[PDB]
RNA sequence: UAGCGGCGAGCGAACGGGGAGCAGCCCAGAGCCUGAAUCAGUGUGUGUGUUAGUGGAAGCGUCUGGAAAGGCGCGCGAUACAGGGUGACAGCCCCGUACACAAAAAUGCACAUGCUGUGAGCUCGAUGAGUAGGGCGGGACACGUGGUAUCCUGUCUGAAUAUGGGGGGACCAUCCUCCAAGGCUAAAUACUCCUGACUGACCGAUAGUGAACCAGUACCGUGAGGGAAAGGCGAAAAGAACCCCGGCGAGGGGAGUGAAAAAGAACCUGAAACCGUGUACGUACAAGCAGUGGGAGCACGCUUAGGCGUGUGACUGCGUACCUUUUGUAUAAUGGGUCAGCGACUUAUAUUCUGUAGCAAGGUUAACCGAAUAGGGGAGCCGAAGGGAAACCGAGUCUUAACU
């Protein structure tokens, strides 16, 4: 019973081509190279599903200072009046309030001061 | 239908190919490690070889003989003692039953078992216990 | 155990522990692989290292060269001849225990007369050894693929359908669990039912 | 092919009831003027393999 | 196992039991008796093989299709449904198969019988000398000189003659058992250069023989010797008449054949590396394993969306390949130019353990026989009793004068 290889190896060989798409150069081509570049690929993926979160949180960080003091507060005594304000519960991720209705975010801020006051 | 019968769970496992890729488990060396004497083909020191110190059994010294007679004394277990199918119990009787060996040219009656039937035992010797079993059963030695 | 007669709609009596009992499909199994493995021949190939044609010759010196360390013709690494692991012809029946046949033989017997794929008749036989007389009694009796066996050996009923392959007969001797649970149904003769309680049991 | 015994072992070890196995004791050769007489007698009997090299005495006595 | 063994590595019987097979006869001598057995070598007759061969059953319609053996419907043969071919898969188209027959001529194997040589049977005899044995040195017996029997002999010696001699593992005695120094002998057993038939959980063109092909060839070497690569148009050549460009080229475009010409000789299928043409997007002020997370713009098909999908990717955070070997590698430590194909824990027999199945103080057969995977065969092997070096004793035994 002599098993002579062929189909599995080249369909192998094309899942992995298929995956190396885009790629420049042999790491699109030739199989030996673009096998590491599917590796460190889901390598970069893996670690990215976590900085992204970080990331996100960044930006928003940042968007919510820029508005606070547009609005004549820093960002950490705006979240410390927030957190004061009868415990009351905001989001970062909700700072696109900052970018669409200022008026809102004034009403914010205005509680902020009312409360470290 | 042919194509039904499947064998006890259990029966059968796969066992182990060696080399086969990393997911396999033993993958690149499979269970060898790394260098060494252990590893390699036809690798191994041979049977009692505890490295250049002298081996256990050579380290010990020898005792006793063979007697050339014990391989021709048999016992025989007074469990059955019924094989005989009727008649005394007999050296070739014992031969005939199968239960002594063509080769042997003395037996022991021994204790082991039980015994009911009141045959009696010829040119055999008897321990006391098989002697008190025989008598109490019924049996008869010759003395 | 009773086996309700088909011919003559009587009746009749066999072993109990023979022709019923709790079907052993372990044992049944077991057997059957051992019984397939017996036809299973050797008569292997694929010539080793040392019996392949070449010469000692090493192809080129140890040093000097950038090419790889070469030391045969023959080596199995190179498109040349040379198999590692080669082939030697080799048997492969197994042991198979007798009281386990038997054991086998008797839970085949009793999964059929419970599954009713056995039928039991007084007697089977062609007056001529023409194969349309045979399909003739097999169509009347609606037996499309049948095993029958019988105590009497009849020429004339073997030459009748010996090339037909969806009858198959033989003598009460020579049963086989795989012949029994191959044939979609089983064709008895009184005397060979005794025969085969006399023997299985 | 069979597996050959160590006939080295074979003279240097018997097997037990339970499975284990019977040396006799070293240093009861020559040289016994010196050795106390305790010391002989303690030799004297026959002792028990121990656990660390029962491994070796049943991978050299096959047949045992 | 008993034994042998720098008692190390290792070597390794015999007695006895079960089977295959069954065969015993001559000379060392003449008297009778006889030509007598049983053989060898040659003729004839009979029987059966081999070396060419003969016969050998049974199907039509319709649909798809280049082509029917395929689908649908309805029939027949079968002691023949083994196999192969035929425009796709045929029991009934062909060759065959089952079965039944056949030899002018030359031969094989068994029988009968003619003839040639050798001889039958009985009584009485005889009974293998430079031999057995021995000293010295070696070799073979499982047995390495060891307490070493037995066998052979290079050298030197050397008996007895049925009243005698050999062996029984140093050696002596008793007993038992055989008769060397002369020969022949079938079967059971070993093997395949070669011939016929059949078989395969053997290979399918880098496989299988080195060689599926004009292969032990081309080629290499003074020589012995070493030793390749290379299979496939189509059902059928029907292998492209004729015209055009071109050097009365090569090559190509038409026409025609074909089911197919993208089956056109470099011809089934036609993958990958590698090299091109066309379209979309990006790219000429920006620095590094070339990805990954975010992400504008642009270009294409849709939607009740517009911002759904596909292609591209301006800008931006993070980010120094893989393998091996190492305390530790981006390491400037090793390996890889790339693709395709091949390439490394197997097989046999023993032994221990685990799972599972059968049987239960019992379990199981090996060779072999066999109507051959059945059945027979229990020779054997393991277990049910251990202690002691052993005799020996025995649910006990060993130590000890004996044990609390
Ligand atoms: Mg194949
Ligand atoms: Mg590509
Ligand atoms: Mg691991
Ligand atoms: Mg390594
Ligand atoms: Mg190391
Ligand atoms: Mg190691
Ligand atoms: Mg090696
Ligand atoms: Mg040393
Ligand atoms: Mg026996
Ligand atoms: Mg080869
Ligand atoms: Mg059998
Ligand atoms: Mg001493
Ligand atoms: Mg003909
Ligand atoms: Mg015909
Ligand atoms: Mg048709
Ligand atoms: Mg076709
Ligand atoms: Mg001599
Ligand atoms: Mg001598
Ligand atoms: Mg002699
Ligand atoms: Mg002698
Ligand atoms: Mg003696
Ligand atoms: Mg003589
Ligand atoms: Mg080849
Ligand atoms: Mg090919
Ligand atoms: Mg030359
Ligand atoms: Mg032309
Ligand atoms: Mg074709
Ligand atoms: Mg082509
Ligand atoms: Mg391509
Ligand atoms: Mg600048
Ligand atoms: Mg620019
Ligand atoms: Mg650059
Ligand atoms: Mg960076
Ligand atoms: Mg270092
Ligand atoms: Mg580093
Ligand atoms: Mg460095
Ligand atoms: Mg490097
Ligand atoms: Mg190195
Ligand atoms: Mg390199
Ligand atoms: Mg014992």
């Amino acid at each position: 019973a002599r098993v002579k290889r062929g189909v599995i190896a080249r369909a192998r060989h094309k899942k992995i081509l298929k995956q190396a798409k885009g790629y420049y150069g042999a790491r699109s081509r030739v199989y030996r190279v673009a096998f590491q570049a599917v590796i460190k690929a889901g390598q970069y993926a893996y670690r990215d599903r976590r900085q992204r979160k970080r990331q996100f949180r960044q930006l928003w960080i940042a968007r919510i200072n820029a508005a606070a003091r547009q609005n004549g507060i820093s960002y950490s005594k705006f979240i410390n009046g927030l957190k004061k304000a009868s415990v009351e519960i905001d989001r970062k991720i909700l700072a696109d309030i900052a970018v669409f209705d200022k008026v809102a975010f004034t009403a914010l801020v205005e509680k902020a001061k009312a409360a470290l006051a | 239908r042919l194509n039904t019968l499947s064998p006890a769970e259990g029966s059968k496992k796969a066992g182990k190919r060696l080399g086969r890729g990393i997911g396999s488990g033993l993958g690149k060396t499979g269970g060898r490690g790394h260098k060494g004497q252990k590893s390699r083909s036809g690798g191994g020191v041979r049977r009692g070889f505890e490295g250049g110190q002298m081996p256990l059994y050579r380290r010990l010294p020898k005792f006793g003989f063979t007697s050339r007679k014990a391989a021709i004394t048999a016992e025989i277990r007074l469990s059955d003692l019924a094989k005989v199918e009727g008649g005394v119990v007999d050296l070739n009787t014992l031969k005939a039953a199968n239960i002594i060996g063509i080769q042997i040219e003395f037996a022991k009656v021994i204790l082991a078992g039980e015994v009911t039937t009141p045959v009696t035992v010829r040119g055999l010797r008897v321990t006391k216990g098989a002697r008190a079993a025989i008598e109490a059963a019924g049996g008869k030695i010759e003395e | 155990m009773e086996l309700v007669l088909k011919d003559a709609q009587s009746a009749l009596t066999v072993s109990e522990t023979t022709f019923g009992r709790d079907f052993n499909e372990a044992l049944v199994h077991q057997v059957v692989v051992a019984y397939a493995a017996g036809a299973r021949q050797g008569t292997r190939a694929q010539k080793t290292r040392a019996e392949v044609t070449g010469s000692g010759k090493k192809p080129w010196r140890q040093k000097g060269t950038g090419r790889a360390r070469s030391g045969s013709i023959k080596s199995p690494i190179w498109r040349s001849g040379g198999v590692t692991f080669a082939a030697r012809p080799q048997d492969h029946s197994q042991k198979v225990n007798k009281k386990m046949y038997r054991g086998a033989l008797k839970s085949i017997l009793s999964e059929l007369v419970r599954q009713d794929r056995l039928i039991v008749v007084e007697k089977f036989s062609v007056e001529a050894p023409k194969t349309k007389l045979l399909a003739q009694k097999l169509k009347d009796m609606a037996l499309e693929d049948v095993l029958i066996i019988t105590g009497e050996l009849d020429e004339n009923l073997f030459l009748a359908a010996r090339n037909l392959h969806k009858v198959d007969v033989r003598d009460a001797t020579g049963i086989d669990p795989v012949s029994l649970i191959a044939f979609d149904k089983v064709v008895m003769t009184a005397d060979a039912v005794k025969q085969v309680e006399e023997m299985l049991a | 092919p069979k597996i050959k015994t160590v006939r080295g072992a074979a003279k240097r070890f018997k097997k037990t009831g339970k499975g284990g196995f019977k040396h006799k004791h070293a240093n009861l050769r020559h040289i016994l003027t010196k050795k106390a007489t305790k010391r002989k007698r303690h030799l004297r009997p026959k002792a028990m393999v121990s656990k660390g090299d029962l491994g070796l005495v049943i991978a050299c006595l096959p047949y045992a």
